[PDB]
């Protein structure tokens, strides 16, 4: 089970990027195993 | 163990992404489990972590402290499985919880991108995508998962 990395690329903000997706306000709950879930 | 966005590889199947800084490696728990990873030729131990925030770090502790402003618009540095890595840009919405707000990107990408920075505009890592909700129309808002240094 060899899991391993690999370089991808430099973290830097790229000027003129594509904007897309919503700015969803919803409520939410985080359990204690990290799992978040809708409160409804 | 140079500084930059790793793709986290099994053999090969891409289970994840990371991020090299300050000879620290941080991605999100549920990528590696904590197991060891190898780079090149050398093993890298896990440090620290944590399963209800998601996050792990290894060679040290954790280093990433910048903080979504709470206002801006920021990056997810994505870094799909398959493809090269590309930056997106979004407003952040708000998971709102009994223990306060946290930022969130609504960007849907495959499973074996998590673990991807994102940015704000000084290339300042402000979390890890990745650990998230299905709304109801099926698509995905994350968290922007960002640990204590
Ligand atoms: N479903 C999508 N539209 N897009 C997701 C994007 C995945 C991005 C990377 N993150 C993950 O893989 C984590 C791993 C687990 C971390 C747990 N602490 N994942 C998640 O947070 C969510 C967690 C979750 C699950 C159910 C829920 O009711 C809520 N509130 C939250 N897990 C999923 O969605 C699983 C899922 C659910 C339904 C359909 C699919 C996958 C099929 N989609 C794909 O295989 C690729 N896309 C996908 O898998």
């Amino acid at each position: 089970v060899d899991m391993y990395i690999e370089r991808a690329g430099d973290i830097t903000w790229e000027k003129d990027a594509e904007v897309t997706g919503n700015s969803p306000r919803l409520d939410v709950a985080l359990d204690e195993s990290g799992d978040f879930s809708l409160v409804e | 163990t140079t500084d930059g966005v790793y793709r986290v590889m099994t053999r090969s199947t891409q289970v994840g992404v990371g991020v090299m800084q300050e000879g620290v490696f941080h991605t999100m728990w549920h990528v590696t489990k904590g197991a060891a990873l190898r780079s090149g030729e050398g093993r890298l131990d896990p440090y620290w972590g944590d399963v209800k925030q998601d996050l792990v770090s290894y060679c040290g502790p954790w280093k990433l402290d910048a903080a979504w402003d709470g206002l801006s618009e920021v990056q997810l540095l994505a870094v799909p499985p398959g493809e090269r890595a590309k930056n997106i840009q979004t407003l952040p919405g708000i998971f709102k919880t009994k223990d306060g707000d946290i930022g969130a990107v609504a960007l849907d990408y495959p499973a074996g991108t998590s673990g991807s920075p994102i940015l704000d505009k000084c290339g300042r890592v402000i979390g890890l995508y990745g650990n998230g909700v299905v709304i109801k129309n099926g698509s995905y808002v994350s968290a922007i998962t960002q640990g204590k240094r």
